[PDB]
């Protein structure tokens, strides 16, 4: 009976295949080919933030564009201001290998988890005016990954058990879970509206859930390894994806298959963190050679490099304006170039 | 998408002699190492062999060497398993597995969980 | 039966998601590049942002 | 702007508190050792942690040797598939894997072998040396001396295997499981060897599950990582 | 009669050129620029580190003291003048002061030897001491310290406690090693000097000893079952740095402790100022022998071609 199901999986995929073909009219590089091409910026570090002990793994700006928040793998939540560099707080974590943090739209609240299995919250305004948990997320059976807020009450969470859970921060309770990713999801992506998220599971394919539905809106199988990196075009309708292919993939939510690819032949190594600018003309990708490539969207070239960090680079954020650019690395030292 | 098609396998006799056949598709085959694995009946996945990339590192595990060639040809894209002497606890299921990332030698594909760059698998049985 | 209802589950989800709303590619290009176009000056990464409007100098 | 003065000033206090804690703790962190302990899941680790400490995803065990502090790291309860997170142990002083010598028939034995090399080919653990515990030897030498498991039927190699010179038989032990125990060292050897200079080595010792000798075993392995890791400072 | 007889002379002897100090001025001047060359070339593009600034404060107070020092003796004989007149803007000028510079840089770098030493042996010998209570800050504060500490000991002469007088060959003055009667003020000085410098080359010797004794131990673990450079080679390059560093630093002291005390029965002056001059001759070969066995005998680039 099994091969009736493999059977009609197989041709599923079949006329998804030839639709999506149908539709593929023309190309994004072929329309873009008239576009002015952004030739070449030289971006520089203007300031550069040190303290971290272990390697940083994740970071997040928050709305304000003035403060960030900072994971290491030493037990560590710093608090950097983007303008002065100066510490904000300094919050110890229960577990030592955090690989996730994410700052809240109001900056009231900030979550952060890892190997442990459990998504601590840590309030930064209460009212004795020190940071304490708020609550702990202990429902996933995976290593934490990626988390985002949606508000200062729900939080969408990936763990290594290969399903997502969006949370209500008030009760601690999974409010949502989504399942069918095969492997273990990486990286989680919020849109503009807060009412759709995709996400990479080490499986060469992202899906696009609904936080509201509660399931797989949509698929895409373009990249050829484990995605590691995932955010939204700032419009809202495509998004591109880093795996260890070395290539970044862009995919757009109506068109439902990939629309271009950003590679090169001595690029070889993986890929950590990708990230949109405010126009989202610029695609800055963290690569493991040390260094994070800026490609043109619409070009399909390497508009930019920025070779300032000596380790893997670990994490990349665009602030919301789009002033400037921070891109950590496992050197334990956080650098803005504008 | 990643796809891997096995086949060639089937019943055979104590001593008899297949050739497996893994067709690959959706990614550079010349660019990751490849491997063969199986799995008993009422048993955990056991790896059999690996080939590399250009062809010239192969290895076999102990309870193989000397009885089975593994080969590749990336002209083609496809993987090739000559069973020259099967007996009857060679009957299982075979799988091709890929390495998670290219231009690497460190496989993780022996998990017991669902991973996700293996195919369906062949079923291949040994009787007298 | 987790075997089965893993394959239950992927046609399922590959059924709903093969009856969605696909849009043709050049419209999509087009509109990422109207898009693109519109916000090139409201990008201080893409041009260059004055000095004194900069705060990190 | 007075106001905008003094709210820097106060934050400038608040950095240098956070510089200071910063600091009494870069103070209490490279004075600790962190360990990632793996293994197989039929091998003995849990005996190992279970004798070092006399639901979440990792879990810690903090042990004083010679007034040195130890943290060794369990991943359990984490999915097999270790080539993500395994990365996240890339700075630890060492990597405890622990395998099962008498787990040989499926084979695990051969599962142990893959999982070290991939461990050893690891591109971000080249620099990370493995302390090899080729747990139960009393199961390897009850089945070698009374049983019916050749090796051979599963290793071909062995047939032609022979005990070394440099090998230092334990007193009444029988020349079988001496040359049993060296052959299953010299597969991880031959691995480990091969794809390895002066960025990482390994420290093959034979213990049980009920040895606490292991303990000091880890301290020792790691004062050699560390003299070694020292001696490179000295390459201008 | 005077025991240095040349300690009013305006003019420079005669017997005595100054090829012999402008081949080891040459020598040293071009291993420290060597030195310094390297040293900019790792620092332009690998990572600071305890033993990197330890070396580097080396080199730099050694090319301080080839240069302070070795241009005034090479003037002195271009013009046929003692240093006492080598300058007549000067009185009593570039005489006292010579020595307290040769002297400051002397202990200087038997000081820095001495803490690199030390420091080696504590990382080879006990890693988690080292790893626990060193950093780059007790790497960065040593040098300043040492040469703190190197003034303050050096101008001891200039407060009543230490004096410094000129030798046969006029172009160059040093501690009164000896003196007629025996002024306890003056000897005292001399003691205290030649006995801190023995007690720093003991101590350098047996850390040198402790860290070729751990990297033994190192050598046959790493013999065993486990373009660098290894830990056998680290053992010779140590044993000649201390084999030379005690072979330059033991005439010196000896003759101090000489003319201290065993030459109440004066013998020909002539062999003691000839035997004080090639004490400081030998002394003068640590300055060129540290910057060659310290960086250029490390550094990849020669060890290509050696
Ligand atoms: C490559 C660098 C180290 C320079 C080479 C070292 C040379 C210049 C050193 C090593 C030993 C030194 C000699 C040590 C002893 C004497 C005897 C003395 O009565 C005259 C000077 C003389 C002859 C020295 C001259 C300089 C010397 C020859
Ligand atoms: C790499 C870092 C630690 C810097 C190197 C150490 C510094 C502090 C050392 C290197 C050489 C030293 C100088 C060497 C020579 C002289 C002239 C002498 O009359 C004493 C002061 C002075 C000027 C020394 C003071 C300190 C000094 C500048
Ligand atoms: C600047 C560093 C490198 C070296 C220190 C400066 C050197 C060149 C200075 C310091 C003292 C100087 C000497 C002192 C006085 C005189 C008097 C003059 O009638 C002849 C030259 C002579 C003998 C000078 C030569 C140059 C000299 C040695
Ligand atoms: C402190 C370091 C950095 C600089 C060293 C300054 C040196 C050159 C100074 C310090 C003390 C000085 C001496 C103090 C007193 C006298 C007595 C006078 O009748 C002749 C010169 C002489 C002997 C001075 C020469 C220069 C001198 C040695
Ligand atoms: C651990 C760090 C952050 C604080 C170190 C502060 C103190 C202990 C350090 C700073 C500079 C150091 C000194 C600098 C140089 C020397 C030379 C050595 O031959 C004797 C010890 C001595 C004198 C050091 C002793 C310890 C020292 C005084
Ligand atoms: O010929 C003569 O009159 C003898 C010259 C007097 C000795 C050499 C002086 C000078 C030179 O002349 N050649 C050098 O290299 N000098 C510099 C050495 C100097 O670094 C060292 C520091 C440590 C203690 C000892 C001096």
């Amino acid at each position: 009976e099994l091969d009736q199901l493999r059977q009609e999986a197989e041709q599923l995929k079949n006329q998804i295949r030839d639709a999506r073909k149908a539709c593929a009219d023309a190309t994004l590089s072929q329309i873009t080919n008239n576009i002015d091409p952004v030739g070449r910026i030289q971006m520089r570090t203007r300031r550069t933030l040190r303290g971290h002990l272990a390697k940083i793994y994740a970071m997040h700006w928050g709305t304000d564009s003035r403060l960030l928040v900072s994971a290491s793998q030493d037990g560590k939540l710093i608090i950097w201001d983007s303008y002065t560099t100066n510490k904000v707080h300094a919050i110890p974590l229960r577990s030592s290998w955090v690989m996730t943090c994410a700052y809240a739209p109001s900056g009231n609240y900030v979550a952060c988890g890892g190997l442990d299995n459990i998504c601590s919250i840590y309030n930064l305004k209460t009212r004795e005016g020190n940071v304490r948990v708020s609550r702990e997320l202990a429902g996933h059976t995976g290593y934490l990954s990626c988390c985002r807020f949606l508000d200062d009450n729900q939080i969408v969470t990936s763990s290594g058990d290969t399903t997502c859970a969006l949370w209500d921060i008030e009760t601690g309770q999974q409010t949502t879970t989504f399942t069918g990713h095969t492997g273990d999801v990486m990286s989680l992506s919020l849109a503009p509206d807060t009412r759709l998220f995709v996400s990479g599971a080490c499986d060469a394919s992202a899906k696009l859930w609904d936080v509201r539905e509660g399931m797989c809106r949509q698929t895409f199988t373009g990249h050829e390894s484990d995605i590691n990196a995932i955010c939204f075009f700032p419009n809202g309708n495509a998004f591109a994806t880093g795996s260890d292919d070395a290539t970044c993939r862009l995919f757009d939510l109506r068109a439902d298959q990939e629309l271009m690819t950003y590679s090169h032949d001595n690029i070889i190594c993986g890929i950590t963190s990708v990230s949109f600018s405010k126009s989202g003309r610029l695609l800055l990708a963290g690569y493991d050679d040390f260094n994070c490539n800026v490609w043109d969207a619409l070009k399909a070239d390497r508009a930019g490099v920025l070779a300032g960090h000596d380790n893997r680079v670990s994490c990349l954020g665009v602030t919301d304006d789009g002033m400037a650019v921070a891109t950590g690395s496992w050197d334990s030292f956080l650098k803005i170039w504008n | 998408q990643v796809q891997l098609q096995e086949s060639g396998g089937g019943l055979v006799q104590p001593g008899g002699s297949l050739r497996l056949s893994c067709a690959a598709s959706g990614f550079t085959f010349s660019n990751y190492k490849m491997n063969w694995v199986r799995q008993a009946p009422g048993k955990g996945l056991e790896w059999v062999s690996d080939i590399s990339q250009s062809g010239a590192s192969i290895s076999y595990t102990g309870s193989v060497k000397g009885r089975f060639t593994i080969s590749r040809d990336n002209a083609k894209n496809t993987l090739y398993l000559q069973m020259n002497s099967l007996k009857p606890e060679d009957t299982a299921v075979y799988y091709c597995a890929r390495c998670p990332a290219p231009f690497t030698r460190d496989c993780f594909d022996v998990t017991s969980t669902t991973y996700a760059y293996r195919g369906q698998g062949t079923q291949v049985t040994v009787s007298s | 039966t987790a075997s089965i209802a893993q394959a239950r589950k992927l046609v399922e989800q590959l059924k709903m998601e093969a009856n969605i709303d696909r849009i043709k590619v050049s419209k999509a290009a087009a509109d990422l590049m109207a898009y693109c176009e519109a916000h090139a000056k409201e990008d201080p990464l893409l041009t260059p942002v004055p000095a004194s409007e900069n705060p990190f100098r | 702007t007075e106001d905008q003065r003094n709210e820097e000033k106060a934050q400038r206090e608040a950095n240098k508190k956070i510089e200071k804690q910063l600091q009494k703790d870069k103070q209490v962190y490279r004075a600790t050792h962190r360990l990632l302990l793996l293994g197989a899941g039929e091998s003995g680790k849990n005996t190992i942690v279970k004798q070092m400490r006399i639901t979440s995803g990792i879990f810690e065990t903090k042990f004083q040797v010679d007034k040195v502090n130890f943290h060794m790291f369990d991943v359990g309860a984490q999915r097999d598939e270790r080539r993500k997170w395994i990365q996240c142990f890339n700075d630890v002083t060492a990597i405890i894997f622990v395998v099962a010598s008498s787990s040989y028939n499926t084979n695990r034995l051969q599962a142990a072998l893959k999982l070290f090399d991939s461990i050893w080919n690891n591109k971000w653990l080249r620099d990370t040396s493995v302390i090899l515990f080729l747990n139960k030897q009393d199961l390897l030498a009850e089945k070698v001396l009374a049983g019916k498991s050749k090796i051979e039927d599963y290793f071909p190699e062995f047939a032609r295997y022979t005990t070394p010179e440099d090998a230092t038989p334990e007193p009444g032990e029988d020349p079988r499981v001496t040359r049993a125990k060296y052959f299953i060292r010299d597969e991880f050897l031959r691995i480990s060897t091969a794809s390895g200079d002066g960025r990482h080595y390994c420290y093959p010792h034979f213990t049980c599950s009920v040895d606490t000798e292991n303990i000091r075993r880890v301290f020792n392995d790691c004062r050699d990582i560390i003299q070694r890791m020292h001696l490179r400072q000295y390459e201008l | 009669s005077p025991f240095y007889r040349c300690q009013n002379t305006t003019s420079v002897e005669k017997g005595n050129s100054a090829v012999m100090g402008g081949v080891l001025f040459s020598t040293g001047l071009l291993g420290n620029l060597l030195a310094l060359g390297l040293l900019a070339r790792s620092g332009l593009g690998p990572l600071p580190s305890v033993f990197y600034m330890l070396v580097c404060g080396l080199t730099v107070t050694d090319l301080l003291g080839k240069c302070l020092l070795s241009p005034v003796v090479l003037a002195a004989y271009a013009q046929n003048r003692s240093l006492r007149v080598l300058a007549p803007a000067l009185d009593n000028s570039l005489c006292q002061a010579f020595a307290f510079f040769m002297s400051f840089f002397g202990l200087s770098s038997t000081l820095q030897l001495l803490a690199m030493a030390l420091e080696c042996w504590l990382s080879l010998g006990h890693p988690f001491f080292y790893r626990r209570h060193i950093t780059l800050r007790l790497g960065a504060l040593v040098a300043p310290v040492v040469s703190a500490f190197s003034l303050a000991f050096c101008a001891l002469p200039f407060m009543g406690f230490g004096k410094f007088v000129q030798y046969c060959p006029g172009t160059w003055c040093f501690i009164q090693m000896v003196h007629e009667e025996g002024s306890l003020s003056v000897l005292g000085y001399s003691v205290l000097y030649s006995s801190l410098m023995a007690l720093l080359v003991l101590a350098t010797v047996l850390c040198n000893l402790g860290a070729m004794r751990n990297l033994y131990a190192m050598h046959r673990r790493l013999q065993r079952h486990p373009q660098p450079l290894e830990e056998l080679d680290h053992l010779l390059l140590l044993a000649l740095m201390t084999v030379l560093f005690t072979m330059c630093s033991l005439p010196v002291i000896y003759r101090a402790y000489y003319g201290a005390f065993k030459d109440v029965k004066e013998k020909n002056r002539t062999s003691e100022e000839a035997e004080d001059l090639r004490a400081l001759r030998f002394l003068s070969v640590i300055s060129i022998v540290d910057p060659w066995i310290f960086i250029i005998f490390r550094s990849p680039v020669f060890r290509i071609f050696f």
